[PDB]
């Protein structure tokens, strides 16, 4: 034996080492037919449209208008208030503006205190 | 000032009383000619003002802006001329038309002597905009962008109104002169920050802040390339040359009631720098870059130091330039490709080199590679921010670090690698895009050479 | 396993279309017909035309505007060694204490 | 890359990816040549135990504990030629990469130069119009009724027929056009 | 030349709407999967394998 | 007049002609290269008149020529510094740039566009001649942002390959990361000095705060490729052989270090920092050499050992020596760019052929290469009277010599054994075994360009370090007494690495084969860093840039508050409104109703 | 560079030089249309072996779903001109 290979979100399972692949059914054989059967019908369609010689343009392809348009103009319409979003967009949206008021505001509240006190040492401090 | 505005004003008869095929040529040279008699207003003084008259008046901070505004539009005309080729001549005398109303209307913005009269033109700015995004836009959803576009900055103007006409009650009077002059503390009271928000908000939205930027992307994405060369290039600055403006009365409250917005541009800074990385679209991303940059711009103004001031106005003129080159280059993309996406049309180097060379030069300028004006803004208004608070150089230079990342991205995806097959009609580069991009380009680094020429009157 | 029967006439079809375009992408001793219109030494020429000419306007520029201005050129002030005697004033500074000279 | 793949793969075409990496990556191990040589033929001795196994169920356990053993013991830094996908010149040259099309934007004062080159290129275009019109009836009857289950193209079968989809793959540019 | 009915839509509930955004996507109906059904924009659109 | 500030603008001002002449004509046509490499060589020989009047006299000299804009008290103006850092340096930097340049005229030879490269190589090298000659931190910074964007053009240099792009992409993170803290001290110096000029920064800080050294220390690290930020170098190797032998091995990479030595005064009146320094220099080191000792690859295994050398420059610097680091700067120039030239020399021979398991025998198959090799390899190691024995022996002698830290003491001698192993790694597997090419030999040498500019470094590299060691006027106190063994730990250590080493690789011809241990896999994923580092942040970054950035703020929630809930609240109370059935019925019972609470409200 | 521009004869006389070197193949019962299966009873595996011969030679390695498929020295030379671009 030898140790285990363990898959994680950023090193995925091999191609060669997947259970999947060794379970062989006719079904599973039947699927992988129909989807190199679309993936053929797709080629031939593209390669159809390609090597036409009238053609001198673009071709427009559904798949990135799909892409496109799902990622810009989907979002809202398909929106939702949940308690998740609600939360992840209110922690996410107001927490760093806080944070970054609370650290801004407690450095210039010891700085002006260091000021009144008169120790500070601004010597040579003209460009501000 | 008139030697400036007349000319203006006489290009509409000149357009209109145009032989049918020699609009183009007519505005180009005189529009050409306006901006050589409006380099005249460069001899600034190290005293007050140039005074010209009761009505209007010059500074070393309106006068960069004036010379942008008068030399952007040659090259709106130019980059207009291309896609207005199938329209009627009436149509296309509208359009130049458009084009030489808002240039009269920012001149006369940015001399201004008075508030009101600066607030009435700078809000008669928006029509002709509203008329060419949602007349001569490609798509169905400009309507949409101009409403937008539009009450936002109605909601963030009519307050501003208010307060003016309120100002002019108490004080007396509303010329900047005597403002100045006469200028009085701010108690701390609810009264008087209401008054500070009415005052600064509406030049707040038109940055724009990093919470009310939605707009943006809608309003360049939907816009010809006129527009978007217009609309980056000086109405974002007008934002910055009101609250330049409006500030001085607002004091000593500005220290108090800065914290939020400055918080908000500090952190949107960074939010948009990201959103740059995974954009599938040209004008999305040099909107969201826009957005970066005028956020910065925003803390260096709420700053209120010399050296912010001095940097905000450097950094404005600068990325004023940068982007409507940006812009025209995605604009010659689209009009080649029909697709405006950035994957699509891929490794344009191997087949277009001097538009790759052109690509190369505006991606570096918005990276703000030294010694460029955008890097003398950038660099005063990280220092002005240091003074400031010694935290925010975190912020400043992961934002830096961004810009990089996003600006090599954007030439990466679209100049280098391996060109997409099945595309064959891009067809080599006109001597009008060149020239166009030439034009851009030259102004910048002959800029550089004489900063002390836009860094305002705090220099 | 291999090829099929069909598989293999498409091969030889396209490679023989291969071929002839392959050979077609060849040239003519003729082909680049350039239209003509007009309107020690290599070292010499270029030692003063990328030499001399800048040096020659370096020196003019420094000695005859930078160094008209004030501080613009500052030196080391060179150092000075007992014994040794100053041009512009003629003294000499005076040797040292005679240390105890042994290996 | 020129052969369509097809819809799976079966035992022994499994079988024999994994023999190829597997004695590619002890290459790598063995760096001198006779040490190479001896393992390699050890490897194909262990290998050819199993060639006569007739169960499926015994055969599927085969060549899978293999592929476990050859994934812990693979070598980390493989040897690759420079132009494979993971050399140092895989795609060096796509820079040079042209298309045939972009000779159609050159100026006249361009096309004045290469006349011959030309000419050959007009006549190419000519029996690219013509054979095409023929091959879009020729794939429009021989395909499948209902879409095509192979993305494998048939050859001409007339006289002066040429190959369906023959052009972009004639007149790909070159391997290094500079 | 594309049409209305080509674009996402909302998130699939029916056995049959689902089928159709397949068909719509270009794949088998077993193979198809939508995102979680919640707040974010997804709608009807395939969660296809993350590898790289 | 005193011909020095003449000369050493004269030379930087020559440096820039073929870059005006790009426009030409003679850029189109073949004879543009040789007119670079012309330009670049007598360059070199002019500039060789200052060092001379420095050697004679020590004559050092500002040159603010040109004024730039002035803000207030601060005054910005064109300003040279021409110190002995600066004099000593640009002659090195010219003669390495003449090599490679004569080599580019043979290895570049089928690219196309080869005049681009020649005018991008030399624009890099004025961007670093304006780097080293700075006097204020704005034309530091210039120089420091030139370098590396010439870098990213050069190493990108085929844009249809995607890891070359990736390659440059990285460069430029790691070098903005280190832009980061050039800034922080740029801001401090300016904010509390009131000056970005080098004079008044020294003048005004007697005892220098940690911040901006701290900042100095993260561009170094930045720009040097230290531990926190090395992966760049090596990935740097992408582009062609030239560009890895110039710019990322011997020029542009000790601009970081250089920039320690520029503010040393500073950096000795600080201790916190110092010790930083010294560790920061003493991991590097160690880690790449680490790093290096597993590589097949020629180019990445010199990259590495360029970066334990910058490592060990570093730590020299933290050691309190900064003279004594600018003279390692000086003869790792000359060493360096002569292996990678033979590193090309060999890669040309055997068509692109970069992995050493398939190069054998050629000792005799190329005796050229061979000897200019042994003679770099025994030179990068250091030996007594060779060119890095004096940057070597006196680098060793003071961190032994002096208050350090005794783990960086410890790794620096383990970097030093493991520089010699991978020396003897490099020769042992491309140059004793038997042959392992493909049988096709295109093995050839005959070229004279390729042998002048080899033998050119090589003559450096064996009397360069003698010659400006006797000839430098002395900077520091030397360590003249020390214990027997204590002074020949260098040597031992090197023996040592070298028959270990040697006996290690010699096990490879036995006919056994064990699988390795987790130490030699956690060496040649080198520590595992990029994997990690180059797959965990930025896919959260990426992720976070569409999900909370793009959609769930700006797409969703933004768009929610201001937009939406108004046009939702509009529409409702239009609606609301608006809906009436037009019974006057109605309205006349509203009416009454609003005229009873009209007399009953209002008065 | 400095690559002479190999041809068809050296492709060939190289795959046979290769082929004939291999002990397990007589000499002289070779041939330019020699099959691998049947002509020379050669196994699967002596296939892919020749295959690693070939990637050996000639400095690049074929692809695997390439490679299954050749069975003789006629189509592998004409697969490697193919992918050479070579003239004659
Ligand atoms: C430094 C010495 C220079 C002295 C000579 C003065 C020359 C003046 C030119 C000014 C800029 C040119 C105009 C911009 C557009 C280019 C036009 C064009 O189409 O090219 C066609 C022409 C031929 O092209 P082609 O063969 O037909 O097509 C091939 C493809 O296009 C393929 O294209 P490509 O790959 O061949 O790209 C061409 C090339 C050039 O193309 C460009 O990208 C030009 C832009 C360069 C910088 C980009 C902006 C960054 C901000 C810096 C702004 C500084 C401005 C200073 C004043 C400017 C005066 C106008 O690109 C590069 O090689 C990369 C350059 C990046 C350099 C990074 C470092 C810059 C800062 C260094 C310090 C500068 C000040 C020094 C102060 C201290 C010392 C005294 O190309 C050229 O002529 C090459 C130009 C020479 C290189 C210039 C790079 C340095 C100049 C920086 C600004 C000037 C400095 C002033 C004093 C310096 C001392
Ligand atoms: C293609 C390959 C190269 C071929 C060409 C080679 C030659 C290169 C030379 C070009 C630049 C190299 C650097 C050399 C600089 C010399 C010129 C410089 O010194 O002059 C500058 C002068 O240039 C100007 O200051 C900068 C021009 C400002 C540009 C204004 C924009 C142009 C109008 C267009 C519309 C505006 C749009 C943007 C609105 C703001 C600075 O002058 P300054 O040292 O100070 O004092 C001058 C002397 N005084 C004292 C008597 C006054
Ligand atoms: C959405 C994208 C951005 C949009 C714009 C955002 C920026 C505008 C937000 C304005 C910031 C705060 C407004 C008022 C600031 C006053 C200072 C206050 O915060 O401090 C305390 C004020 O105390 C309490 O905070 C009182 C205010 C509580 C009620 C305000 C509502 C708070 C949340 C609402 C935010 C919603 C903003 C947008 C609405 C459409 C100090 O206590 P006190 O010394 O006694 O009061 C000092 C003021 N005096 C001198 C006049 C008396
Ligand atoms: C070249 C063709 C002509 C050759 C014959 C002429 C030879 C020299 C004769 C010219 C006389 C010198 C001259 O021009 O005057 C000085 C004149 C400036 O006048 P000043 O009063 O001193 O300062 C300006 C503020 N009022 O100097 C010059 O302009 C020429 C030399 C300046 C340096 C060259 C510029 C190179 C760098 C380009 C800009 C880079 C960006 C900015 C750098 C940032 C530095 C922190
Ligand atoms: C006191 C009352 C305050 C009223 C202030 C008015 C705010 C200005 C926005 C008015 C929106 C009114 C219209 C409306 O809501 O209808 C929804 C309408 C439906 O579209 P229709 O064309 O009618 O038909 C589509 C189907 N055929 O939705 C839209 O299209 C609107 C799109 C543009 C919205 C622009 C963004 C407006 C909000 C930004 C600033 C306004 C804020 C006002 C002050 C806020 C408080 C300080
Ligand atoms: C981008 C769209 C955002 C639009 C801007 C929203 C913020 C602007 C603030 C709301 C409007 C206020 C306008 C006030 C104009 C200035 C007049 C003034 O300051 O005079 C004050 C008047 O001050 C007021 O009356 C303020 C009352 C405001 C009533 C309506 C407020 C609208 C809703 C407020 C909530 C939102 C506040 C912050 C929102 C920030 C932007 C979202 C003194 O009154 P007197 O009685 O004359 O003094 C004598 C005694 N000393
Ligand atoms: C350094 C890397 C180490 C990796 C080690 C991996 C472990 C290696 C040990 C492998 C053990 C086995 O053989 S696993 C044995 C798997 N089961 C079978 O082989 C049964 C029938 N064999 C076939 O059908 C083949 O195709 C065959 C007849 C051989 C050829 O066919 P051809 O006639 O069409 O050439």
């Amino acid at each position: 034996s030898f140790p285990k290979y363990k898959p994680s979100r950023l090193a995925t399972l091999p191609a060669t080492l997947d259970p999947a692949e060794y379970d062989i059914s006719p079904e599973t054989r039947k699927a992988q037919a129909e989807r190199l059967a679309i993936r053929s019908r797709l080629k031939r369609e593209y390669l159809l449209q390609y090597n036409d010689p009238n053609r001198l343009g673009v071709i427009e392809d559904p798949a990135l208008i799909r892409w496109t348009y799902a990622r810009s103009a989907n979002i809202y319409p398909n929106f939702r208030p949940t308690p998740k979003t609600s939360l992840l967009g209110a922690l996410f949206g107001i927490g760093p503006l806080f944070f970054w008021y609370y650290v801004f505001k407690t450095d210039r509240d010891k700085k002006e205190k260091l000021i009144q006190e008169g120790k500070l040492d601004q010597t040579f401090n003209i460009s501000y | 000032m008139l030697k400036i505005i007349i000319p203006t004003t006489m290009l509409l008869p000149m357009t209109w009383m145009s032989k049918h095929n020699m609009i183009w040529i007519n505005a180009t040279v005189h529009s050409l000619l306006i901006s050589l008699i409006s380099l005249s207003l460069l001899n600034q003084l190290g005293e007050n003002s140039l005074n010209f008259s009761l009505t209007f008046f010059s500074d070393s901070l309106s006068a960069p802006l004036l010379v942008l505004t008068t030399w952007l539009l040659p090259l709106m005309l130019m980059a207009s001329q291309s896609h207005l080729s199938k329209e009627t001549t009436t149509r296309k005398k509208l359009y130049i038309t458009m084009l030489i109303l808002l240039q009269l209307f920012l001149i006369m913005t940015f001399t201004a002597t008075e508030l009101i009269l600066f607030y009435i033109l700078f809000e008669a700015t928006l029509v002709p905009t509203l008329i060419i995004i949602t007349r001569w836009g490609n798509q169905t959803e400009r309507l949409n962008a101009g409403l937008y576009f539009l009450f936002y900055t109605l909601a963030g103007s009519l307050p501003l109104l208010v307060a003016l006409v309120y100002i002019q009650n108490t004080t007396g009077s509303l010329n900047f002169l005597i403002i100045h002059y006469w200028s009085h503390p701010l108690s701390n009271s609810w009264s008087n920050i209401f008054m500070w928000l009415a005052c600064i908000m509406a030049f707040m939205v038109k940055m724009p802040l990093y919470g009310l930027h939605l707009w943006l992307p809608k309003a360049h994405v939907e816009a010809p390339i006129a527009g978007s060369m217009v609309l980056a290039a000086v109405l974002l600055k007008l934002g910055g040359y009101g609250m330049m403006r409006i500030t001085t009365i607002l004091n000593p409250l500005t220290n108090y009631m800065a914290y939020p917005f400055l918080m908000l541009s500090m952190w949107g800074m960074i939010m948009t720098s990201s959103i740059c990385l995974r954009q599938t679209d040209l004008k999305s991303l040099i909107a969201y870059s826009s957005v970066s940059h005028m956020a910065l711009v925003i803390v260096a103004i709420m700053i209120q130091t010399p050296w912010s001031f001095m940097g905000a106005t450097a950094l404005m003129i600068a990325h004023g330039l940068t982007s409507s080159m940006l812009f025209c280059l995605a604009n010659t993309n689209y009009e080649r490709v029909h697709s405006r996406t950035m994957i699509l049309a891929r490794g344009l180097q191997t087949l277009l080199p001097l538009m790759a060379t052109w690509w190369l030069v505006a991606s570096l300028t918005n990276l703000a590679l030294p010694p460029s004006i955008n890097l003398i803004g950038e660099l005063f208004i990280i220092t002005a921010s240091f003074s400031w608070s010694n935290i925010t150089i975190i912020l400043m230079g992961m934002n830096m670090m961004i810009t990089a990342l996003y600006s090599l991205y954007m030439l990466i995806t679209t100049q280098r690698g391996k060109y997409t097959h099945h595309i064959n009609n891009i067809k080599p580069s006109f001597t009008r895009e060149n020239a166009l991009m030439a034009l851009h380009i030259l102004p910048l680094l002959l800029l550089t050479l004489n900063p002390k020429m836009i860094l305002g009157p705090l220099y | 396993s291999g090829y099929t029967p069909d598989e293999k006439l498409r091969l030889q079809q396209l490679r023989e279309l291969r071929r002839r375009w392959l050979k077609d992408q060849e040239l003519s001793p003729r082909e680049p017909v350039l239209p003509p219109r007009r309107v020690t030494y290599r070292h010499s020429i270029f030692a003063v035309t990328h030499v001399l000419i800048p040096v020659w306007i370096i020196h003019y520029y420094l000695k005859y505007h930078v160094t008209a201005k004030p501080y613009t050129v500052v030196e080391r002030k060179p150092r000075i060694f007992p014994g040794d005697t100053i041009l512009e004033t003629g003294e000499v500074i005076p040797l040292m204490k005679e240390f105890p000279d042994q290996h | 890359a020129f052969s369509a793949p097809a819809a799976y793969l079966t035992h022994q075409q499994k079988v024999l990816r994994l023999y190829k990496r597997a004695l590619r990556h002890l290459e790598s191990w063995c760096v001198h040549r006779d040490k190479y040589r001896y393992f390699a033929c050890l490897m194909r001795a262990r290998f050819d135990e199993h060639k006569n196994e007739k169960d499926m169920v015994k055969a599927t356990q085969l060549l899978r504990q293999a592929e476990e053993e050859f994934w812990y013991g693979q070598h980390p830094q493989p040897y690759i030629f420079p132009e494979s996908p993971g050399g140092t010149s895989y795609e060096r040259y796509e820079c040079y990469k042209v298309p045939e099309w972009c000779l159609d934007d050159w100026h006249p004062s361009e096309k004045a130069m290469y006349p011959d080159y030309f000419a050959k290129r007009e006549q190419w275009k000519r029996l690219r119009r013509e054979s095409w019109e023929r091959e879009v009836k020729q794939l429009q009857e021989e395909t499948p009724p209902g879409g095509p289950r192979t993305e494998a193209l048939p050859p001409a079968r007339k006289e002066g027929d040429l190959p369906p989809l023959w052009w972009h793959i004639v007149t790909r540019p070159r391997e290094r056009p500079m | 030349h594309v049409t209305k009915d080509m674009f996402p839509g909302p998130y699939p509930k029916t056995p049959e709407e689902r089928a159709a955004a397949a068909k719509k996507y270009n794949m088998r109906v077993e193979d198809y999967e939508p995102y979680p059904d919640d707040g974010m924009g997804y709608g009807d659109y395939p969660k296809l394998p993350d590898r790289s | 007049m005193n011909p020095f500030a003449s000369l050493t603008l004269t030379t930087l001002t020559i440096l820039t002609i073929p870059i005006m002449m790009s426009n030409s004509n003679i850029y189109k046509t073949n004879l543009y290269p040789n007119y670079v490499k012309t330009t670049v060589s007598y360059a070199f020989t002019l500039s060789l008149v200052p060092l001379l009047m420095f050697m004679h006299t020590g004559q050092e000299m500002i040159i603010s020529n040109w004024h730039w804009m002035t803000l207030q008290t601060v005054e910005l103006s064109l300003s040279f510094k021409m110190d002995y850092f600066s004099v000593m340096f640009i002659p090195v930097a010219l003669f390495v740039t003449w090599s490679i340049m004569e080599f580019s005229m043979w290895y570049m030879h089928s690219d196309p566009f080869i005049n681009r490269f020649f005018k991008y190589l030399l624009l890099f090298l004025i961007t670093m001649m304006i780097l080293v000659t700075a006097n204020n931190l704005f034309q530091l910074f210039i120089g420091w942002e030139g370098v590396g964007i010439m870098s990213f053009l050069l190493i990108g240099w085929w844009h249809g390959r995607t890891d070359a792009n990736t390659a440059a992409l990285q460069a430029i993170l790691y070098n903005r990361i280190g832009d980061i803290g050039f800034v922080l001290s740029m801001a401090w110096f300016l904010t509390h000095s009131n000056a970005w000029d080098l004079q008044q920064i020294f003048m005004l800080n007697n005892e220098c705060p940690n911040m901006p050294l701290i900042g100095l220390l993260l561009a170094a690290a930045g720009k040097s490729a230290q531990f926190g930020l090395h992966p760049w170098l090596p990935s740097a190797m992408e582009g062609p052989t030239p560009v890895s032998a110039l710019l990322h091995s011997s020029t542009m990479v000790v601009a970081g270090v250089f920039l320690l030595i520029r503010f040393y005064p500073l950096m000795e009146t600080n201790k916190l920092v110092q010790t930083m320094t010294l560790c920061l220099g003493a991991i590097t080191t160690l880690f790449t050499a680490l790093c290096a000792i597993t590589q097949n690859d020629i180019k990445k295994i010199v990259a590495f050992s360029t970066s334990s050398q910058l490592g060990l420059m570093m730590v020299t610097i933290g050691i309190n020596q900064p003279h004594l680091a600018f003279l390692h700067i000086c003869m790792h120039a000359f060493f360096k760019a002569m292996l990678f030239m033979c590193s090309g020399s060999i890669i040309h021979s055997l068509n692109d052929e970069q992995d050493i398991r398939k190069m054998g025998g050629l000792y005799k198959a190329m005796p050229f290469t061979t000897t200019a090799l042994i003679i770099g390899s025994l030179a990068l190691t250091g030996m007594p009277y060779l060119t890095g024995f004096y940057s070597k022996d006196l680098i060793i002698e003071a961190v032994n010599m002096s208050y350090t830290n005794a783990w960086a003491l410890l790794m620096t001698l383990i970097a030093t054994s493991l520089t010699a192993a991978y020396s003897t790694r490099i020769i042992f597997f491309a140059f004793l075994g038997k042959p392992r090419f493909p049988p096709l030999v295109l093995i050839n040498e005959n070229n004279p360009l390729l042998i002048n500019s080899i033998k050119r470094l090589l003559i450096g590299s064996i009397f360069a370090g003698f010659i400006i060691s006797n000839n430098i006027p002395p900077m520091t106190v030397p360590n003249t007494t020390m214990p027997l063994y204590m002074k020949m730990t260098a040597l031992i250590v090197t023996i040592m690495g070298f028959m270990l080493a040697l006996e290690l690789n010699n096990t490879t011809y036995y006919l056994k084969f064990k699988y390795p241990s987790q130490t030699y896999k956690f060496s040649n994923m080198l520590g595992y860093y990029p994997s990690i580092m180059h797959r965990l942040p930025t896919y959260h970054n990426l992720s976070m840039s569409q999900k909370s950035a793009s959609s769930l703020l700006d797409l969703i929630w933004l768009e929610t508050i201001l937009p939406k809930t108004t046009s939702f609240i509009q529409m409702k109370m239009s609606i609301m409104v608006s809906n009436q059935k037009g019974l006057i019925k109605l309205y006349f019972l509203s009416f009454l109703i609003t005229i009873m609470i009209s007399m009953t409200l209002f008065n | 560079s400095d690559a002479p521009p190999l041809t068809l004869e050296a492709i060939k006389d190289r795959v046979l030089y290769v082929l004939k070197l291999y002990d397990k193949i007589d000499p002289e019962k070779l041939s330019v249309n020699s099959h691998f299966m049947k002509d020379l009873g050669l196994d699967s595996l002596d296939q892919v072996e020749i295959i690693m011969a070939m990637e050996d030679e000639f400095g690049f390695e074929i692809p695997d779903i390439d490679a299954e498929k050749l069975m003789c020295p006629q189509e592998i030379v004409d697969y490697i001109a193919d992918k050479k671009d070579v003239y004659e």
